[PDB]
């Protein structure tokens, strides 16, 4: 009756794209990824419980080019926490982080990581999500890109 | 009417009213009670009709090159826009792309999206790097008016002057 | 009786300065900014009950220039989070993170945020504060810039 | 009844390496290194009860020259939190973090921090360990480099 | 035998049967009956033979510049290897450092460490930079052959002709 | 006195001693028990009597181009400071801004702050470019000693020979 989850990235459908793009895709039951009743659904972590959690992420962006450059170097490379609610359609901003980046041909490789966690109330049928920049430059590993909540308290 | 929804007091299921963009929901309808609809809080806003008995906080803050469209009401979220020639591109407001002196705007860059670059496809042409300008199709001279004098390719248009 | 709080930056009134700045305006009370059973005083956050909190701290820096190049374009940008005391006047270092950035003219933008986290004794009367520099290039956005606190034990 | 730990780098011992290298050095009863019904020992944090942990690590690197540059100056800097247990020998990687970096000659000093956190199942003769790369450029600061972690729930 | 350990049921101590890489325990034998072994699921594995309830994950991702050698069974967990002269440094994989026309590999890179270089001691060389190749020492024409021509430093042979 | 303090047993309100710098408390006193403090343990401190039961820890660090001016007693926190010509900036210890050749100290840097440099007012100067040294002004040679030979601006110094 402490609700919670970890879930780890499933690399194996990642999109492409040059804004804000939602991760649909995670792991809920392998490896360290655990869920606990909270229900993984649509891309989405729901609430089933009423309580505060701690929600906390970490991201990382990762390239090595067999020789030459990157395609562009300079990089926003961000994540964003997001809320949303059936009622509530558009999504609210929980937590926000990352750094924008000068990725120069004068390396082959690059690596960089983001970490973000907070305390927030939440409601059964809410529901958080991931959003990051340049996702195809993320790290499919378990250890590497990842998010979760746990309750820590009821409201009241 | 105003609009109503089901409560379902102690005995029966009753319509009560939803609450107006502006407020949140204080105490539901019960029969000789109505609907009771509080005012937002002086960040907070509603949109729409609704049922919540919480409002939403005005959200977020604008960015350096972001001006304030829609003010923060009661009634409705602040709202943020890139000034022109710019997009909002993840956390900052860059200028829209230039079409070079060879290709033409195919979408309009907006405060949320870049313009669109594309070739001018045989008979068009466009002599500008412009974020604005579309690819424009070669003036025909051959007929209205007078004759061709140069060709023109993916970058100029046929120079027609009136003599052969 | 499980205390907490969550504060985001009120940049209402952020200052200038060239060392480590304490930061004393934050919201505790609108949306995600939460306290409940501790105090937001004086610019500090006050502990009312003895326990074992975990503390956090996610700050964003974050400029862009219309033209040009920045004024200073090697920064250090570091957040500190302290201990503090009506008895016990001095300030101690819980908890620390940033980075030295070269934030060069060859990008009219940038961006950076620091996370921090840590498991931490506390008795009542005990004041948490946020210092950093580089204030003025603060990212003002709730998501953004915060710190706070939950109670996770009691001490026994 | 509810464990934790929150161990601090203690600068005394540190390795040089050019790999991922295992800090065994911390304190556990010192300013903010604190223990509870957990054990410290032979370099590793040892769980004692089961349940679900949260687990953190802040990792500072700092490096300053007298003069002249850094003897290289392309750097891997990494944090990686591992798990083992006397029957399975094998380490496995809990988590993860990190940049690459390129401290140039042009500043004569540079500084970075890393932070992880994570929700972990753990059994009693667990142990979570620490990895670094680049030992000889951390922060010996107590609020600068550090690892932690707290019981939040039984299993059931 | 497929090897035993203790259990000790409510009675006495028993043994049991291990289970078999491949496998995780169910059950523990109970005299009249025996170790319960299943096979891991999907992503797990096991080694070895052991008594542990849970089987392993197989972990981690192959990195860009790495390829597969043994891939995850329900007996092994994946192995990835840095391909063909490079060297797993942290986080990616690394060509092995060249060694400088002057000196001479002692020790050979493999896919998780680099080459190690050293410099040819009095009475050996090296022509080249190579990742691979060793300080080989001075041909001694003075006997087997002919005669000495170009004394040979730490970076090239003797040059041995025939003519005094 | 030693200076006392109330604690207020069972019955009444007691004036207690207070801890001397170097220990703390162990047990308040009581009437015929006196205030029992004991030494801080090999790493804690404290400065000033008091009353806390606890001790403090000794920090932090000192960084690269620090040194200990007071090392961490019983009785002392540790202290760290910048050497010679650096302060103390954020996180390390940055060399003293040099006061252009046309400027002049006039707030001296210190191991907490930076040098403060200001322009010479109308009448000084600074012929060098000094971390220390402060506007000096021009040399009055018209009065005392012989006459003025070259007007001083704020990088020079009226130049004064004894010939018209
Ligand atoms: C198109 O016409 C212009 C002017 O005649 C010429 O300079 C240009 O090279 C032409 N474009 C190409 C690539 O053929
Ligand atoms: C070794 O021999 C080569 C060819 O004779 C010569 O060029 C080189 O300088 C020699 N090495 C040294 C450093 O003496
Ligand atoms: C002050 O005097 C020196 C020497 O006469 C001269 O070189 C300099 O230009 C003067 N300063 C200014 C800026 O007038």
């Amino acid at each position: 009756a402490q609700p919670f989850a970890h879930l780890t990235i499933n690399a194996t459908d990642i999109p492409s794209g040059s804004h804000k793009v939602s991760l649909s895709s995670w792991y809920h039951d392998r490896g360290w990824a655990k869920i606990s009743n909270m229900t993984f659904s649509n891309g989405k972590l729901i609430v089933n419980q009423d309580g505060f959690y701690y929600l906390y992420a970490n991201i990382c962006f990762r390239h090595h080019e067999t020789s030459g450059d990157l395609a562009t170097e300079y990089l926003q490379l961000m994540v964003y926490v997001t809320k949303t609610s059936i009622k509530i359609p558009s999504s609210h901003t929980l937590m926000k982080g990352g750094s924008t980046k000068y990725w120069s041909g004068n390396s082959e490789f690059h690596f960089y990581s983001i970490n973000v966690g907070g305390f927030f109330k939440l409601r059964s049928g809410e529901e958080i999500s991931i959003e990051v920049s340049n996702p195809s430059l993320l790290d499919p590993d378990q250890d590497a890109t990842y998010f979760g909540a746990f309750k820590v308290r009821d409201i009241d | 009417p105003k609009y109503l929804h089901y409560d379902e007091e102690t005995s029966h299921q009753l319509l009560c009213d939803k609450c107006p963009p502006g407020t949140y929901l204080k105490q539901h309808c019960t029969a000789k009670w109505k609907t009771v609809c509080a005012p937002c809080p002086d960040h907070y806003y509603t949109d729409s009709w609704h049922t919540s008995d919480e409002c939403l906080y005005c959200s977020p803050v604008c960015k350096e090159l972001q001006y304030v469209k829609q003010e923060c009401n009661r009634t409705h979220n602040r709202v943020c826009e890139c000034k022109e020639g710019r997009y909002l591109e993840i956390e900052f407001c860059l200028k829209h792309r230039s079409c070079p002196p060879g290709f033409g705007v195919v979408q309009a860059g907006t405060p949320e999206r870049n313009t669109v670059c594309k070739r001018c496809p045989d008979g068009f042409f466009s002599n500008e790097t412009s974020s604005k300008a579309p690819c424009r199709k070669h003036t025909n001279c051959s007929v209205f008016g007078l004759l061709l004098t140069q060709k023109g390719n993916a970058t100029h248009d046929n120079i027609c002057s009136h003599h052969h």
